[PDB]
């Protein structure tokens, strides 16, 4: 056996029903559909100073427009035109931006890396690892001569909390409740007992 | 009789120094340096700190040492293993060791951290003079089909710049060309517009997926060309006195700047110069010894860092009265222990090792965030502004065709 | 000073340093020392790096 | 007088042009004749620049304990300072004796 990592076991984190619209915030989503009423509104009353922008068909009008569809119909005068082509630049800016942040969500989640081995425990820093108080494991690492173990080490002695737990049974309560920021390092067996 | 000094990286009190205090207790780089230099010369050193608690200097009137230097000229002491910056009239009532660790004038400034994102961001993605591109190529073949389709279908100027926007913006067109000239025109501006859109989106997700982070300065050259930033060195002292008695161009002009400028740039002691770093964002980068700099940006919350090399180079030293019989036994001591790899391994552990935040680990620190308001709302203010500009002309014809 | 296809990277590793050297017990080392210190101080040792 | 040893070739002491044209020490200058002036006027001494011989800066042979080149020159009393970027060394400090870094 020897000394071995141990971790929180990662949960399966189901999406959420509704997640397709995570790229965007929901202030987005929502002054989105104010926006839209009020080009619906303003082309109809453009179009209504004294033909077919009707207030639904100017409602229809505008949502084939958002949604890069665009309808049969199209405005033929100069201040339904202004109205026409800023709202087909804001649905351009919009949709773009929406496929671009949810790329860089899937590409980043894509590159996501665990803590597989030690080194790469003691080069990150964002989780704390903690051995029992006094033990085979702590003198170890007290009289280990490894530039890695050593840095283990140098990071064990000092931290603001204290990084070390009194009892093993303690220790696998700490690591549960800490949901990943803490990493108990016990021995191989007990860690293939616990994690059975 | 060694002094030292309470610099905290070089001499510092251990956790619970009343129960343990003296020579056994004491910690420190030059601590270790002292032990070292024990090692390779054993002698009958007993630890005792500096009384005055500063460095030498000769009052004009007084003319008398004091410090580290009053207190080994008047062989109050045996030596004085601490920082003393090697100099002219130091030198010339002390005998120096061979520099055990060489730095400058840094230069600290705030690490850059996001900005808030302004308005007009959501065309970053693509250069300003591709959107000017854009715009006058959008009116120039809007003419050209106007023009084409006038030679030999009504596409009139007010119709066919319609037809442009519409293509462009992946709007369904309402007419397409017939003929083969207007046609060409139509196929040219709608692969043009199709690269040009792919361009944007994807350059865009760049942005979004990896972020870089670049130093508004660089150097003190740049630094003196700059201006926007003001930089502030402490009251007085070396890192002051050195730009009044300084006559190269650029740090004649970094002086001649802080000489005449308003606020007080000029920091009263070294935590509040680097407080005031932390606090303004960006505006104020602080001229430290080099070494101070490189421990604070060690220390938490790690929220500073040191820009550009060093401006002029001095050292450290070991004093040693002239007629010690230890003069020559340090000499060679500190050059061996700068050969043999060991104070370079000492200065390595107690500045990275004993570390608060580690640039080896979290670097990337990759995080997603949805897209706020902020980011877009330069947007949303283009669109009521449209809207407003078309109810304006709307009744600007409107009372036109009245009369 | 050469056509710049290479450029340095990087702070140095190790420190070293240049003195003006004397022989063992000479009598032009206690100035020799003043005066490389005094041209440290002026900077006329940086002018003259800066220069060439 | 004080005669100097100085190396060549580096961007430290370079053969000016018309080498033959010049004579003694002007023949030859560069950033380490530039300092190696300044410090003339600080000490007060008229010297003569000569360039060490072999070209090397020195080691004791591992079989025959000889300084060779620069540092050479000075042991044996052949010439005075060494206006030249000698690196300050243990072993060298134990045979000669230096100044304080002049760059590092
Ligand atoms: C009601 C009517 C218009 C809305 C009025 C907005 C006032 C409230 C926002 C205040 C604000 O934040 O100012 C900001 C926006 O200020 C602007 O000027 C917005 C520009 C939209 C005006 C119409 C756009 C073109 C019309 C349709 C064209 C067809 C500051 O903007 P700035 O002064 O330009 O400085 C650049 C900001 N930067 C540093 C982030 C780049
Ligand atoms: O011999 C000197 N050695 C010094 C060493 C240090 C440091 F290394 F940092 F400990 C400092 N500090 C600079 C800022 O950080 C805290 C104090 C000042 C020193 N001064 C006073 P100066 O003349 O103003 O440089 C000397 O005189
Ligand atoms: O005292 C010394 N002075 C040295 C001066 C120079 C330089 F001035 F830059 F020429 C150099 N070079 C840098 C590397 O490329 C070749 C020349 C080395 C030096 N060395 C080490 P070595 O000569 O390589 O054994 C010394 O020990
Ligand atoms: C469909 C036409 C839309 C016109 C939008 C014009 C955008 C103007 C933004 C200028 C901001 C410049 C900041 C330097």
């Amino acid at each position: 056996l020897g000394i071995s990592i141990m971790i929180k076991k990662p949960q399966k984190s189901k999406p959420g029903v509704f997640s397709f619209l995570d790229p965007l915030a929901y202030e987005i989503w929502m002054c989105i559909v104010f926006a839209y009423i009020g080009v619906s509104v303003v082309l109809f009353l453009v179009s209504r100073f004294s033909n077919e922008f009707g207030i639904f068909n100017s409602l229809w009008f505008s949502l084939g427009a958002f949604m890069q569809q665009g309808c049969d119909i199209s405005p033929r005068s100069l201040s339904g035109r202004i109205v026409g082509g800023v709202w087909w630049f804001f649905t351009l800016i919009i949709i773009s931006s929406y496929t671009a942040n949810l790329a860089a969500f899937l590409t980043v989640e894509r590159m996501v890396s665990p803590i597989e081995s030690a080194e790469d425990l003691a080069k990150q820093t964002e989780i704390a690892y903690g051995t029992l108080a006094a033990g085979s494991t702590k003198e170890f690492f007290r009289r280990s001569k490894i530039a890695v173990a050593a840095k283990m080490w140098a990071y064990m002695a000092s931290a603001e909390p204290s990084v070390f737990a009194a009892t093993t049974a303690a220790g696998a309560a700490r690591v549960r409740k800490a949901k990943g920021k803490a990493a108990a390092l016990l021995e191989s067996t007990m860690n293939e007992y616990i994690e059975q | 009789v060694v002094t030292t000094i309470l610099e905290s990286p070089y001499v510092m009190m251990k956790k619970n120094h009343e129960m343990l205090e003296g020579n056994e207790r004491y910690e420190g780089y030059c601590v270790d340096l002292a032990a070292e230099i024990a090692k390779h010369c054993g002698f009958k050193y007993k630890l005792t700190i500096v009384g005055d608690g500063k460095y030498g200097a000769r009052d004009a009137d007084t003319k008398i040492w004091n410090g580290m230097v009053g207190e080994l000229v008047y062989g109050k002491a045996d030596i004085a293993i601490a920082p003393l910056t090697i100099t002219l009239v130091r030198e010339e009532v002390i005998d120096f060791s061979k520099p055990f660790m060489s730095l400058g004038i840094s230069i600290m400034i705030k690490k850059p951290q996001k900005s808030k994102p302004g308005v007009f961001s959501f065309l970053d993605p693509l250069a300003y003079e591709i959107w000017m591109c854009i715009v006058f190529a959008y009116i120039g073949v809007s003419v050209v089909l106007f023009l084409v389709s006038r030679f030999s279908n009504e596409f009139g100027i007010f119709n066919s710049l319609w037809f442009s926007l519409g293509a462009f913006m992946r709007q369904g067109c309402d007419i397409s060309p017939r003929s083969l000239s207007g046609r060409i025109v139509g196929g040219v501006w709608w692969f043009f517009t199709l690269i040009i859109i792919s361009s944007y989106t994807a350059n865009l997700a760049a942005f979004l997926t990896v972020e870089r982070m670049v130093s508004p300065i660089e150097s003190a050259e740049d630094l003196s060309k700059q201006t926007e930033i003001a930089y502030g060195t402490l009251d007085s002292g070396s890192t002051k006195e050195f730009f009044r008695r300084s006559k190269i161009a650029v740090f004649d002009k970094m002086w001649t700047y802080m000489r005449s400028a308003e606020p007080s740039v000029f920091v009263r002691t070294t935590a509040e110069g680097v407080a005031r770093v932390r606090k303004s964002k960006g505006k104020y980068a602080y001229l430290l010894e080099s070494t101070m700099n490189e421990y604070i940006e060690q220390r938490k919350p790690c929220d500073t860092m040191k820009v550009g090399g060093n401006l002029d180079s001095k050292g450290y030293g070991i004093a040693t009265p002239k007629g010690s019989s230890l003069g020559n036994a340090v000499n060679l001591a500190v050059l061996k222990l700068n050969e043999e790899g060991l104070l370079d391994k000492l200065k390595n552990k107690w500045w990275y090792d004993k570390g608060e935040c580690g640039s080896g680990g979290g670097d990337s620190k990759e995080k997603t965030s949805a897209l706020s308001l902020s980011n877009v709302a330069g947007v949303f203010y283009i669109l009521v502004g449209g809207l407003g500009l078309a109810m304006l002309v709307a009744l600007i014809e409107f009372c036109y065709k009245s009369r | 000073r050469k056509p710049c296809d290479t450029m340095k990277v990087g702070g140095n590793l190790d420190s070293k340093g240049y003195g003006a050297a004397t022989p063992k017990g000479s009598a032009l080392r206690a100035p020799v020392n003043l005066a490389v210190l005094k041209l440290a101080e002026q900077g006329a040792l940086d002018k003259l790096k800066a220069k060439w | 007088t004080a005669v100097v040893t100085t190396i060549l070739e580096d961007p430290y002491v370079m053969a000016k042009k018309n080498a033959a044209a010049a004579e003694g020490n002007a023949a030859y200058e560069g950033y380490c004749v530039a300092l190696a002036a300044e410090i003339a006027k600080h000490a007060a001494y008229a010297y003569a620049a000569a360039i060490v011989a072999d070209g090397k800066y020195g080691a004791r042979d591992a079989a025959t304990k000889a300084w060779n080149g620069m540092v050479g020159e000075l042991v044996y009393g052949a010439a005075d300072a060494a206006a030249a970027p000698l690196t300050i060394t243990l072993v060298r400090e134990e045979v000669i004796d230096f100044s304080k870094p002049f760059m590092s």
